[PDB]
């Protein structure tokens, strides 16, 4: 200790500060807890310099999204402790008060899953990492605890449905490890999962119809309103059970009548064929300024095209196909 | 030897008279330090109404001899920690009166227009302040 | 294609003062003579300017399927803007005043003739005509690189020797040219008596010989015999053309009558100019208005309809002395160039002036930036050489146009009470 | 085109107003090629009058005379043929554009339009045709009394009609890629144009449609996103206010999935093909609009360079003239010629002028071309020549532009004619490496000014005074160059800090050796500046530039052809004695390098012919020297740069052997200097080394790190010598006797002094070498007795380049 004016302590840290800084930062952190360079009094100057390069060390490489924990060899505990609080602080998004992002943060990145593996290991890992980090892994298990009470309910937005059913394998795990710390959840996935794909063909068959009448966008094809009024409305946003009825050991959404709903399949099959889109067309020429409503279409309007096609498909198959509707097709 | 080529045995005080200043005036123009040997008390700060009544002084003579002597007293009068006594150069003494005496002194040829126009209240405390905006303004007048 | 190869094998550039009257531009100085083909029967076809600056825009339009060696267009087209450079040089040295190029020929050879590759003559009997061969692109430039050197020299030059003859400033740089070809003539254009009338009002003949009885100096003439059999030494002292085009023109700038005789030089002119005016009578002497101080430019500000009424109060407080004319008095335009002012700013600044009268600029705030930037330079140059103590000078703005550079440069001396008087 | 055949064969003056794209332009290329009388493409045409045109551009500088002098050449043709069988139209481009320029040149057109005279005797062969094709409004009394049209813009009809229109080759792909994104394309097209001001775009729709249907032409259909994505993309990407992506996705939500392409790809996509290998059968109807890229302060070539244009594969530069001559007119043919010769030969064009060149290249740039034996033409025009040229398929054209010019000194019409792209160097690195830009930044300010808390006598450096040529993306570039030099390699940690550590190895080049040193010292011998220091003077090599030179030969990869480095100096430049020394020891690989000096050149005709004639020898490794005095201002810069751009395109054109060459460019500038600032760190296939001595100087030890372990008494003992004591003791006597004052001033005896000493400190003679000997001696021990008296007597090294104000005062 010189007079602590001059700069011997600042100028001899910062020398083994770039001592340091100087190797990959995976392997400062792995010599940081591999071994027992600190057998005690993680006070002084050296032990604190060392520790925040270490939390640098961790800042830069898990804003890199590189698997930090994986194949981690540990002796003392503190370290280990500090390097997992570290990684936890940082890791986080930077806007760490909202559902999504920290829904996307717990899914998506794999240190997470191997902090929360090794918390459920053993409970000396949970006796070392500060407090800080406890309010911020507590906030991830209710968070994650909130995520699958709605979903095992059927509450859940559908935007969060997508992004369990994207990683469902990871969420899934991720419970387990959750429970295993402190069943019906993969049922209900598997249910929602059902759920969801029906209400997207569902909803692929209703905007196939909508751009099959918008096809000849030039005529009377466009009366609802109401049918793209709920076609307006956004998905993401909206709620699973308003929607679709859950399965609880369906009902879809636009309160489609079963009157149109086979005509959606029927059309969906032949979204991209030319031929149909073709006569549909030509039928669509001798009709016409006429509110074109459910009724009107159903009775005569639409699938003259259809029944026209049944029987060019039994001339095909059989094969009188006249020389003159073939070169017209 | 090209710059001194049309130069002869006649001019060298002129000369460093000259280069004294100019090697001085580019540090000006790159907004460093002109004077890092003079004393502080020598760069003190012209006053608004100075600067102001300077301005006309500027404008009313041509800014090369006067520059150039100021230049002078600078570098080879004020440069030496022996007038820190009133006896040779006074800071609290004005500028009009130290440069009629150093040309009295120097047998030089001088214009009285700064012998009578010049503000007395322009004190040698405040004289680099000067030749600051005596050489700024030189410097506002080539580039056009 | 063709043409250019024939042009590039027999190529004639002529460089020549316009005959005629028609003024000096790179259209009218430059030609291109095409000569006879040997043992065909063409008429050695003569294209102008424009008739080959579209051969180049043709050439370099005509591609063809042979770009792989494209050397005799890439030497037409070198030649071509050695040659456009050098009548360039030539233009604006004729521009500037000068009286040695004012018959100058010139003869660019695309190819070596007999050896020969640029001619230069210069009309005049004492000057031998000039002959080089080589490459003619580098005796080009080297030619032009001296007609530039001695440019910026013969402008000093000229500077110089309107700082010393005082009355080398009534006239512009082409009006000297006119005066000192039209005064040593037999009877002068009366054109000459009416821009003489100026200094010497009704000036006449026997006045302009009564002014150059004496003009010149009697060393001068022994100076310009010496020089005239001096020369041809000189000029077989040096080999390479453009040292021999060093010492001719250098020596024309000393001794300028010499070479060509029937033309007053400089200083002789500035000697008869001054004689003649001792001859006009007696000076006009008026005073500076009140609140106006002379020795310091004076700047008045004041509304559009209220500028030209704001400098004849400036000249009404002897209202007994002739009313001002070109001189004393500049009317300032987006038209007018650096010249005009810089014979207002110099017939103020300058000691050999007799009498005391006020010069004034008019609408300066119109003129334009580099002429308003060149004039307050000009006049700080003049004050930091010689002067006249009490430059009388007067300066008249728009009131709306106080921003323009002028106006806002002089404001230092600007003064507070508006020149005016009762109608 | 229905109304100008009418009103051409009948002579009817017609006046085609309209918005940009209006494809005015494409009328009237097709039909100048079918009329042509008995040469059309028909019978319908054969029976009509032949037509020749002839076309003048209008500016707000338009002369009265131009329009007169344009009919009268345009009435010369007509003079001697049939006035039934064939006649010449004046068709005047952008004739809006001159309206109420006070040199009013359309007070010509209504007696013109009248009699083809303006006052002389009229003539059955001077009534001529007209058509006026204006993308600005016209006044409907300056035309004598011709049809005036006026279309404005397509409301949603006529824009859909022409989306079936373009897509109308098929009628099946059609169905495919139309019903969606024919009136969807209209709709967030209006939008486009409502939202913005200084209109973008209206042949950036066709275009869009045009990308949309040959996307849907490959293998079977793909209307989908990943590629809808690209094609919406290319919709004007340089306005940075309008954003196109999501103004499309905002209304569409089907398609919202996108790999979000950067601003990098779609340049290769643009020149390198459509298609990644081959397009659907041939490419001869994949014409793109040429690119327009907007960069900011001229980083756009630099990153092109580093990227894609690999050596033979590079265009050629075009640009202005930085040599002071090479007038405008001269300058433009010559820049109009070379453009001409790489639309023969298919070489792409980097177009680095200004719009000089635009008024010329105004039909090429609109693309309608005139086909002929399966080949297309596109003319162009020299003052008024206006004549086809030849355009091979492989002809790409890249205009790099400053963003603020474009945006608002570059006409409406040309904007829309040419693809927009907007290219920056933040634009092209990833936020991962943008991280170690900002650390060099930072580390660079820890470089040049070091903490300290123990001295007090300190002078703030600015980062040019430290790293000469340091301009705002000097570590931006580095960064890039380092990237570049790398690959394409997946982020390891490692990565993070092997590119950080190699663009601090770089970016240390161009750092002024007393730096280094001060570093070394004010942080008192620190590990960080003690490694900075072994790298600056015994690991990189920079005593003099023949050293330099040297390692440079015999360490670059053998896999590259032209190598160009940049080489700054405080000393004198290189004099033909220092070559000649150089080439004493190169003699075996290189030849005599050629010393160029780039103030002489007084034309850029004549440097090239003296580069060509350096270059077209016979050598394997080729040294050029390339120098220039670096007298301040805005002169030499621009002087630099046009000579830069000289020696790379000869480069690309003499190219056949492997020969390797190098290309070195010196700059001399001055430790303290007047005016402007270097601005080095260029980028590219340039790199910044800093080499304070470019000549191995015998005075002093070429290695000035042997002088941190040696005091000044060390020098003059004997018993491979730091310093020439001879010279050293023999170059002061001028001045060690100015100090001399005889006692009485009665004697001259000092001008004898230095004629008594200067030959008497000599080694020509036994007692003279005993006089320099004991001497020496003598000074040794008198300054081995004056560091008792100083600390750290070792360290004058560092000591003397702490003062900033000694170092300025030796350069």
């Amino acid at each position: 200790q010189f007079p602590a004016e001059h700069g011997w302590k600042e100028s001899l840290l910062g020398d083994m500060e770039w001592r340091l800084t100087k190797e990959e930062p995976l392997s400062q952190i792995t010599a940081y807890c591999n071994s027992c360079w600190d057998t005690k009094g993680l006070e002084d100057s050296v032990a604190k310099t060392f520790e925040k390069c270490i939390i640098e060390a961790v800042s830069s490489a898990c804003q890199s999204q590189t698997s930090i924990l994986q194949g981690f060899s540990y002796s003392d505990l503190r370290k280990f402790g500090i390097v997992l609080s570290a990684v936890i602080t940082k890791s986080w998004p930077r806007t760490a008060d909202n559902f999504d992002d920290i829904l996307k943060h717990l899914l998506t990145l794999a240190d997470v899953k191997h902090v929360f593996r090794l918390c459920g290991t053993d409970e000396k890992i949970l006796a070392n990492v500060t407090e800080d980090a406890k309010r911020l892994i507590a906030v991830a298990d209710s968070v994650l605890t909130k995520v699958v009470g709605d979903l095992l309910s059927g509450t859940i937005l559908v935007g969060q449905l997508e992004l369990i059913i994207k990683h469902k394998n990871q969420f899934l795990d991720i419970w387990q490890l959750r429970e295993k710390s402190l069943c019906a959840v993969e049922e209900a996935l598997d249910w929602r999962r059902e759920e969801l794909l029906l209400l997207k063909k569902e909803k692929r068959c209703v905007d196939s119809l909508l751009k099959m009448c918008g096809n000849v966008k030039h005529l009377i094809q466009v009366d609802f309103g109401v049918l793209a009024v709920r076609h307006s409305q956004d998905l993401s946003s909206k709620r699973l059970n308003d929607t679709v009825t859950v399965r609880l050991s369906r009902a879809t959404h636009y309160h489609l009548s079963s009157q149109v709903q086979e005509m959606a399949g029927k059309i969906d099959l032949l979204r991209d064929s030319h031929i149909f889109q073709l006569f549909w067309r030509e039928a669509a020429e001798p009709l016409s300024r006429h509110i074109l409503e459910l009724e009107e279409v159903y009775d005569y309007l639409y699938q003259p095209s259809y029944r026209k096609f049944i029987k060019l498909h039994q001339d095909l198959k059989s094969g009188e196909v006249t020389l003159a509707e073939i070169d017209v097709i | 030897l090209k710059a001194l080529n049309r130069c002869q045995l006649k001019h060298t005080i002129a000369l460093w008279q000259f280069l004294s200043a100019h090697k001085s005036e580019q540090l000006l123009r790159l907004h460093k330090e002109p004077f890092g040997e003079i004393s502080s008390r020598y760069k003190a700060d012209l006053s608004p109404e100075n600067a102001k009544l300077l301005s006309t002084f500027l404008n009313q003579t041509g800014l090369d001899a006067f520059l150039l002597e100021l230049h002078e007293m600078i570098i080879l009068k004020l440069k030496n920690p022996q007038t820190q006594t009133e006896e040779r150069f006074r800071p609290q003494w004005s500028l009009r009166d130290t440069l009629v005496s150093y040309m009295q002194t120097k047998e030089s040829e001088i214009l009285p227009e700064m012998a009578s126009q010049f503000p007395e209240e322009i004190l040698l405390a405040s004289c680099v302040s000067v030749w600051k905006t005596a050489a700024v303004l030189k410097w506002n007048r080539e580039m056009r | 294609l063709t043409l250019a190869t024939a042009i590039n094998q027999r190529g004639i550039y002529v460089i020549q003062a316009p005959k005629g009257g028609q003024k000096i531009s790179p259209d009218t100085v430059l030609h291109l003579i095409l000569p006879e083909s040997p043992g065909s029967h063409e008429e050695s076809r003569e294209y102008s300017l424009e008739e080959v600056k579209e051969l180049l825009n043709k050439l370099m339009l005509m591609s063809g399927k042979k770009d792989r060696n494209n050397t005799e267009v890439e030497r037409f087209s070198e030649v071509f803007c050695s040659v456009q450079r050098l009548s360039q040089a030539f233009i604006d040295l004729h521009s500037a005043g000068n009286m040695l190029f004012r018959t100058w020929i010139a003869m660019a050879y695309c190819s070596p003739k007999q050896g020969v590759s640029l001619q230069m003559d210069f009309g005049l009997d004492l000057v031998t005509e000039l002959k080089e061969g080589g490459d003619v692109t580098e005796l080009l430039a080297a030619l032009c690189r001296q007609m530039e050197h001695f440019l910026d020299s013969w402008k000093r030059f000229v500077t110089q020797k309107r700082m010393e003859h005082f009355y080398l400033n009534f006239y512009t740089a082409e009006q000297l040219v006119y005066l000192s070809t039209e005064l040593r003539k037999q009877p002068p254009s009366d054109a000459a008596l009416t821009m003489l009338s100026f200094i010497k009002s009704n000036c006449t003949l026997r006045d302009v010989l009564r002014a150059s009885v004496g003009c010149g100096s009697e060393a001068a003439r022994y100076r310009m015999r010496r020089v005239m059999e001096e020369l041809p030494l000189m000029l077989l002292s040096e080999f390479s053309l453009v040292d021999k085009l060093r010492i001719i023109m250098e020596q024309s700038m000393r001794c300028l009558p010499a070479f060509l005789p029937d033309c007053l030089d400089l200083e002789t002119l500035g000697h008869c100019l001054a004689h003649l005016a001792g001859m006009g009578g007696s000076p006009v002497e008026r005073c500076l208005p009140r609140g106006l101080q002379v020795g310091q430019p004076n700047l008045v500000v004041c509304g559009h309809s209220e500028v030209l009424p704001a400098a004849l109060a400036v000249y009404m407080q002897t209202p007994s002395q002739p009313l001002p004319t070109y001189d004393e008095v500049l009317l300032c335009t987006p038209a007018t160039t650096f010249e005009e002012v810089a014979l207002l700013l110099r017939r103020c600044l300058t000691l050999g002036s007799l009498g005391h009268k006020v010069y004034s600029l008019l609408f300066a705030d119109q003129l334009s930036y580099e002429v308003a930037r060149q004039a307050e330079e000009l006049f700080h140059n003049l004050c930091t050489q010689q002067h006249r103590e009490d430059y009388q000078l007067v300066m008249v703005c728009d009131g709306d146009w106080e921003h323009c550079y002028l106006p806002s440069a002089f404001s230092q001396h600007k003064v507070f009470v508006t020149p005016q008087a009762p109608l | 085109v229905f109304m100008m055949v009418v009103c051409i064969e009948l002579k009817i003056p017609l006046f085609l107003v309209g918005k940009p794209g209006s494809s005015k332009s494409l009328a009237k290329t097709i039909v100048a090629d079918a009329m042509q009388g008995p040469a059309a493409y028909s019978d319908l045409f054969r029976s009509l009058k032949q037509v020749h045109l002839v076309s003048f551009q209008c500016s707000p500088h338009s002369t009265p005379q131009g329009i007169i002098s344009t009919f009268r050449q345009c009435a010369r043709f007509q003079q001697g043929k049939d006035l039934q069988q064939y006649v010449s139209v004046v068709v005047l481009d952008e004739v809006g554009l001159a309206e109420d320029s006070p040199k009013m040149p359309l007070k010509t057109l209504h007696p013109l339009l009248e009699d083809g005279c303006i006052e002389d005797d009229p003539a059955p062969h001077k009534k001529v045709g007209f058509v006026g094709i204006s993308n600005w409004a016209l006044d409907p009394a300056k035309m004598n009394r011709g049809i005036f049209v006026s279309r404005g813009s397509p409301n949603e009809t006529e824009l859909i009609e022409s989306a079936k229109g373009i897509c109308s080759s098929d009628i099946l792909v059609q169905d495919v890629a139309q019903g969606y994104f024919a009136s969807f394309a209209k709709a967030y097209e209006t939008v486009c144009k409502r939202q913005d001001k200084e209109f973008f775009g209206l042949r950036d729709y066709y275009s869009l449609i045009k990308m949309v249907f040959a996307a849907a032409k490959a293998s079977n259909r793909k209307p989908s996103p990943q590629d809808i994505a690209q094609a919406v993309l290319r919709n004007f990407s340089g306005k940075d206010d309008i954003q196109a992506l999501d103004i499309f996705l905002a209304n569409l939500p089907e398609a919202k999935c996108s790999e979000e392409v950067s601003p990098m790809q779609l340049i290769k996509q643009n020149i390198f093909g459509p298609s990644q290998k081959v397009p659907g059968g041939e490419q001869e109807d994949a014409e793109s609009r040429y690119l327009l890229v907007l960069t900011k302060n001229y980083v756009a070539l630099q990153i092109l360079q580093q990227t894609f244009f690999e050596g033979d594969q590079q265009p050629e530069i075009i640009f202005g003239s930085g040599f002071p001559k090479d007038q405008e007119y001269t300058q433009l043919c010559r820049n109009i010629n070379r453009v001409k010769i790489c639309m023969e030969t298919g070489k792409m064009v980097l177009l680095l002028n200004l719009q000089n060149l635009y008024e010329s290249l105004y039909d090429a740039l609109n693309q309608y071309y005139v086909h002929l034996g399966g080949q297309k033409y596109v003319d162009l025009g020299l003052g008024t020549h206006r004549v086809k040229c030849r355009v091979h398929p492989n002809f790409r054209l890249i205009v790099i532009e400053e963003k603020d010019v474009v945006y608002k000194h570059f006409p409406i019409p040309l904007i829309n004619r040419l693809e927009k792209h907007y290219l920056d160097i933040n634009t092209v690195l990833e936020k991962w490496q943008k991280s170690i830009v900002e650390e060099l930044c930072a580390w660079v300010e820890k470089f040049i000014n070091v903490k300290a808390h123990h001295f007090q006598k300190r002078h703030k450096y600015s980062p040019s005074d430290v790293f000469i040529g340091y301009h705002s993306d000097a570590c931006a570039s580095v960064v890039l160059q380092v990237i570049e030099r790398q690959g394409p390699r997946a982020l390891t940690e490692e990565l993070h800090q092997k590119v950080s550590e190699e663009a601090k190895s770089i970016l240390l080049n161009c750092a002024t050796p007393d730096a280094v040193v001060r570093l070394s010292a004010y942080s008192l011998g620190g590990f960080a500046a003690e490694w900075l220091s072994q790298e600056y003077f015994h690991r990189q090599r920079h005593n003099s530039f023949a050293d330099f030179l040297q390692a440079h030969l015999h360490t670059a990869d053998l896999e590259r052809h032209a190598i160009f480095t940049e080489i700054t100096t405080f000393s004198r430049l290189l004099t033909s004695h220092d070559c000649e020394i150089l080439e004493s020891e190169v003699t075996g690989r290189a030849p005599k390098p050629t010393l160029l000096w780039l103030q002489q050149f007084d034309t850029e005709y004549s440097f090239l012919k003296e580069v060509r004639n350096c270059l077209t020898n016979t050598a394997k490794c080729k040294i050029l020297i390339f120098q220039t005095d670096f007298e301040d201002g805005i002169r030499s810069a621009q002087l630099i740069a046009s000579a830069k751009y000289s020696v790379i395109n000869e480069i690309n054109k003499i190219r056949e052997n492997e020969d390797r060459i190098f290309v070195y460019f010196i700059t001399k500038l001055s430790r303290v200097g007047r005016g402007t600032a270097y601005v080095g760190f260029h980028g590219g296939l340039w790199q910044s080394v800093h080499i304070d001595d470019l000549r191995r100087s015998t005075l002093m030890v070429s290695d000035v790190t042997r002088l941190q372990h040696v005091t000044i008494s060390q020098l003059f003992a004997p018993g491979v010598s730091i310093l020439d004591t001879t010279r050293l003791l023999r170059s002061c006597v001028q001045s060690a006797v100015g100090m001399l004052r005889d006692q009485n001033e009665s004697c001259t005896r000092n001008m004898r002094r230095v004629v008594l000493l200067l030959g008497l400190l000599n080694e020509d003679d036994a007692c003279h070498a005993s006089f320099l000997r004991v001497s020496k001696m003598r000074l040794s021990v008198f300054l081995k007795k004056q560091e008792e008296s100083q600390f750290h007597p070792l360290e004058w090294l560092a000591r003397e380049a702490c003062n900033q104000d000694a170092l300025q005062e030796a350069g």
